[PDB]
């Protein structure tokens, strides 16, 4: 960006500051604001709907900045669907400022991660917040009586898991309470409040919660507490994950990780 | 919905504006880019009239002809010249001059249609066809008995439907409906009596062509 | 109410213009289904005038009597050359002309309205009838009196009642209550003195045709 | 209060404009439905100056005219043409012209009032009589001595109160209190001295006849 | 992209009015230094049309052109004259006329563009070059064939590319991308019947010249 | 302060046109009660000047004399025509025309005031006193000399005190000061070249008499 | 810095308008307070261009010279008819006629220098003398070779400075800076083939004198 | 303002309210409204670019009023670096009404202290707040270990002072570490949280508190906790004033004013 300033200083500055945007699914969008399409460092980006609105918020993080960012939806660059879907949502976009006479100096303006998303039938409206913004959220790291185990697996939870973790195909579509083949009975009330990350179809791995597994007919029926993003097709891969109650006692009769039970029960 | 049809007449349309009324344009961002949205079912015209009175007592008339649908209460009829003709102001409007499709052995319906440019034509269906300007033609020939006009429809039904392969073709005179776009009329009327004036081109009469929802 | 009785002189509505304001509209959806809400108090005439006040002292009786209403204390009658005549204004007004309805065996009084349009006519009732322009008749023969006309009213009430299925029809001059919009009147009297003038038209003064509210 | 009595010339106010303000408006929703607001003592009557001044030196002697006020200190004396005249601009104003009123036997002082209306008149008040103008008169003979005029008051007042049924008529010029409306004043004078020119009119002289609160 | 390929007409282009719009400034200080901040779709062509529609029945003509766009479904062919000859209007267009560039042995594809000025000529690249207009000339030769223009993109392709140090000269009418900036369009007419006309020219239709996004 | 001293030329300053402002007013009620406050620096003149430049050349010289003035540093001196004589443009201006004052045998220094009015006269002091048309004429008899005129001060300083009981009659032109209101020039020069013209007058140049704050 | 020299045509510079732009007022309390507020190194000219194209080729090369700076890069070299004389548009401009300064002994370089105003002259410097008017003189003799003249910088230096005592001076024409004041342009052009017509003047072309930072 | 009142009755009343203004120096400006000058009692208001008053606040100390008489900046009356100084800070402004008919007739319309005050290049605005607002300032009485004797020499603290205190003149100017002579080795550190009035120069008294008084090579040298308003120049004459940290030990140390130690440490 130095000789973008110089470029200022000069007067020969022609803006092609180019809005690169990963997505939470980390699908990449170089969106520059230059009305010709510039590929900076082997990246085109698109010219075509590229949300301006150059200086936006623009503090030092002392004051966290959302880049509020109205930009005319280009259904090529982002899609209504997945902004629904969320890929969009946690979406990281650095801003770097470069120039069309050179592309050799690239100067990130700044880090953004879109936060406040909005949208109109045919155009727009992001937020662009800033990393103090998502990292200022408190997560207060409470301590008390159920296993924070949570989520198994996990580094403070040293879950050896394995063996309980199945896999399964859905038999039938019914949104929440999909019916799934390819689940044992004993896998059923297992996978209770667990997830069912999707292999198969758009998720790719993403489960809603089951917030009920019950042994059915041709495979365990499975309740899941949301209906699945995406519509889910029958046959669809799915991965379905053993789930706890995290109570002391769950804990103990599912694993029972004393090492690394995180439920402290008495007072 | 059933509307309502009344006459506007015709001399008071001579004295008519016409300005055409599209939509759905609403594109992107000014960077040479552009998307086209869709509003649907456009190309309405606007007009303005009262220009077409010429004297006192027919002014009079519209006037009362404007009280009598107490702010434009469903369809009003409205001639347009412009539509009038499927052919040309000097040329005469045939059955054959505007194709209104081709019957496909079920199609006893057709609804009259203008059918506007060529390789991408709009067609627009027309309310109320001119009566005795009907014509309805079939390849083999110019057809007579059995199609049933529903003149509120602007839909021509055969009786027995016409088989594939004989084109229909009608051209009718167009009466289109309006629905008045302001309340207020303006009056210029010229005091009469022992000035004798009258006035014969009342302004501000502002109508829109109604493309009414069925 | 009773309101102030004040005349407009004709010799000063000469040369007045006027409009003609409509209520009811309240439109729906772009669809094109349109839905018509009234609320009323609808086709209201507007009148500027001052018109025709000849020498600065005609100017001023016009101005007395502005004076006298002060700031329209009640209402103010206005005489309208338009509606004077229920016929057409070169035709003779006639009780024939206008027809006010038919009696029932008890309709003693009938309301004098002018009916505007023909299929669906809005009503305009009369509260002034201009005295001596009044002939009743009934549907066996012209009605001399028993009429019981209530001049500030605008109600003819029948001593004994027109019998069931007879015609009722009345033709008057109409005099119609007018609200001067604004207070301040505007002025254009012509300096007099050694260059002798007197405006022969004040500007528009504001006084509008108002349906009363009960 | 004393206030202040400058004249305006007269040549002058040939050139001035004449317009008429009126208050006391303020009328409820508009369904038809009216209330009277009263501002109570309107009337006014609104001036725009300046364009009689002739010549630059005439021109001259009213901006230093203004100049002397400094801003319309108090009062100011205008000639009004049209007030000047209790009867008419072509017929000698008289003491029977205009009705002061009836002694009753107590009543020493009255007030010249124009009166302008006849069944609901408003009576103007005059602060400021011409002089040798005020003629009084009583029913019995034109009355001479014994009225002692107060000339700023507008009161004459009779030594010996009149004893009722004696009609006391007075008929004056009107020298109108007058207030600038604008501090602002545009000077149009046309260069002299070689060119010799000077300006018949100066735009942008607005006054306001004002009722001085005494 | 491909686009819509609609002409506009020359004779309704005839008459026609234009504006130059370029998109480069963003000043600094007052210092006196001024730094010149470009964004790039600069130079675009605002065209006001509609003129020279003759008669009616033409209008109606470019009226469907209209109604075939559809506001404007994807791009509209307009033809401009002010471009369509390389050299000036009086003189004769030649390959020779416009330079398109120098072949390195490898460059199979030259764009067609306009160089507007000398020192720092702002390039305006044709989008559709009007066939059979289109003459390119090798250095050694005027070349008949090999060349494959592509209409919609603009590119001229030798099958064997040009050898390094040859220059390659070509001369073509220049067709350019238009896109409506209003959905409405205004109509002038002047009626026919029994005042038969026909406006000669409609009034300005807002058709802009644009550089489509890629 | 000394301020700077430029004069405008009478030549440029022949064809300006002026307006007075005053700034006493801020009146009460409606009641018919004004009351008058006055903050002072009333009766201000606003000139529109630059006529009369007759050529580019002469323009070019109050051209350079903005530029000499560089956003009016100080105060600019204006040569007004109706307050050079004391008495009438075509009369003459002598020393008995003005009377200064009459001294107390104290009062040595007299400010040269234009008295605008009779009954309450507002006194412009003349800062700048036309030099050499100043004549000062004691009671006794006309004054050759003793009296020290301050060009700045507008202030003649009597060596002697004239008498108790004595006049003092001054007559002088008047020079005023004046600041420019706008700092932006608009120029109207007419180009010359081969189509040889140049402006016969500038357009208005706004510059304001002001009455510099003490 | 470097900036872009590009010259405007001459012709084209006739049609162009002059205004003068001139800064530093911003004034205290309008009490009659006065400050002066220095803005700094003022006095730029504002111009609007293109009536003098006379023909649609002509226009085109000015177009085409607009898009050659693609929205005035750096500086642009324009003529000025009013600076191009130090002298008179009469009067042959001489190295005499402007004086640049006195050498002492030490004064290599001097830059053209445009004194306007005579007792607080304002003076400023010129980016470029016009080729082939520069002369330099010394107070001994018109002075030959040996200066240097910087044409971009506008600085002639001695290669031995002058001694104290002789006065340089050099008068030449000026080839002022510009810059545009707006991207946008008008073009009124008039079209030609079967028209034949083309337009003497093209509107909206403002520039600005621009001061450049060096 | 009586009279003034039968004025705007008569209706002849000239408004020559003159906006008095004492500051904390103690400089009084006249700031007349009227244009012309008027001299009321005395003193003589000038116009002088008098501070401009539009939209009336009137409130009787229930809500002190602010008035934001901000005027185009008079260099003459008023002076920027004063304004750093502060000495412009803290000015008492007592609006008077006065009227230009008549002289005799003064009314103090409010009384009224410049409280926050903004600069523009050529203009300046001030907010002229009430006397209750600085009145209702909390102080807050608060009573703890350190000695409260604060400053010493107050009457509560009926400190002796005397011959602890010192006179020096500087000798070089450091800005907030001036060093100064005509202090001795055991005056430095007595000196320590002092102050260093400056009886030379615009200060005439007014004295930066002394961070550190440690003694040096030709006399002390001053580290003041700031830098001194005004530039001081060397040579210039200040006070050294004795310090006290009024910590028990010190307090007992320095003066031991038992009877008067305004300090409760040992509990």
């Amino acid at each position: 960006m130095t000789d973008y300033t110089d470029h200022l200083a000069t007067g020969c500055t022609t803006l092609a500051r180019c809005y690169i945007l990963t997505r939470r699914d980390g699908v990449v969008m170089g969106f520059t604001d230059h009305d010709r399409d510039i590929d900076l460092d082997g990246t085109r980006c698109a010219a075509g709907a590229a949300l301006d609105a150059s200086t936006a918020a623009r503090s030092l993080g002392i004051t966290p900045d959302d880049m509020d960012a109205g930009g005319a939806l280009s259904a090529d660059a982002i899609t209504e669907a997945d902004l629904r879907a969320g890929r969009y949502d946690g979406a990281q976009v650095e801003v770097w400022e470069v120039n069309w006479t050179d592309p050799a100096v690239r100067g990130r303006l700044g880090v953004y991660t879109i936060g406040q998303v909005e949208r109109g039938p045919l155009a727009f409206r992001a937020e662009l917040r800033t990393r103090p913004a998502l990292w200022n959220r408190p997560e207060g790291r409470i301590h008390t009586a159920l296993c924070d185990v949570d989520r198994l697996g996990d580094h403070r939870c040293k879950l050896a898991l394995g063996p309980w973790q199945s896999a399964a195909t859905v038999i039938e579509a019914d949104g929440a309470d999909l019916i799934v083949s390819g689940l044992d009975e004993t896998a059923s009330n297992i996978f209770d409040r667990g997830v069912l990350d999707w292999t198969g179809g758009a998720n790719a791995g993403t489960g809603s919660d089951i917030r009920v597994a019950r042994p059915v007919a041709g495979g365990v029926r499975v309740s899941l507490w949301s209906a699945p993003p995406f519509p889910i097709t029958a046959g669809d891969t799915a991965n379905a994950t053993v789930g706890c109650d995290r109570t002391a006692d769950t804990c103990r009769n599912r694993f029972d990780n004393l090492a690394n039970f995180r439920g402290f029960p008495l007072m | 919905m059933q509307f309502i049809d009344v006459e506007f007449p015709r001399d008071i349309a001579a004295g008519c504006q016409a300005v055409l009324t599209r939509r759905d344009e609403v594109v992107t961002l000014a960077s040479g880019r552009e998307e086209v949205n869709s509003r649907w079912a456009d190309t309405r015209r606007s007009w303005d009239a009262g220009l077409g009175v010429r004297d006192e007592a027919d002014l009079a008339q519209v006037v009362a002809l404007f009280e009598e649908v107490r702010g434009r209460l469903y369809a009003f009829r409205f001639r347009d010249w412009l539509d009038w003709r499927t052919a040309a102001t000097r040329a005469p409007i045939t059955a054959t001059d505007q194709p209104l499709g081709l019957g496909d052995g079920s199609r006893t319906a057709f609804q009259v249609v203008k059918v506007y440019g060529a390789v991408n034509p709009y067609t627009r269906p027309l309310s109320l066809p001119h009566p005795g300007t009907v014509r309805v033609a079939l390849d083999g020939v110019t057809q007579p008995s059995g199609w049933t006009l529903t003149a509120p429809g602007g839909v021509i039904t055969f009786d027995t439907p016409p088989a594939l392969g004989v084109t229909v073709t009608a051209g009718c005179s167009f009466d289109v409906p309006v629905r008045f776009s302001d309340p207020e009329l303006a009056v210029q009327w010229a005091y009469f009596r022992e000035g004798q004036a009258g006035l014969a081109q009342a302004p501000s009469i502002p109508l829109i062509e109604v493309r009414l929802d069925p």
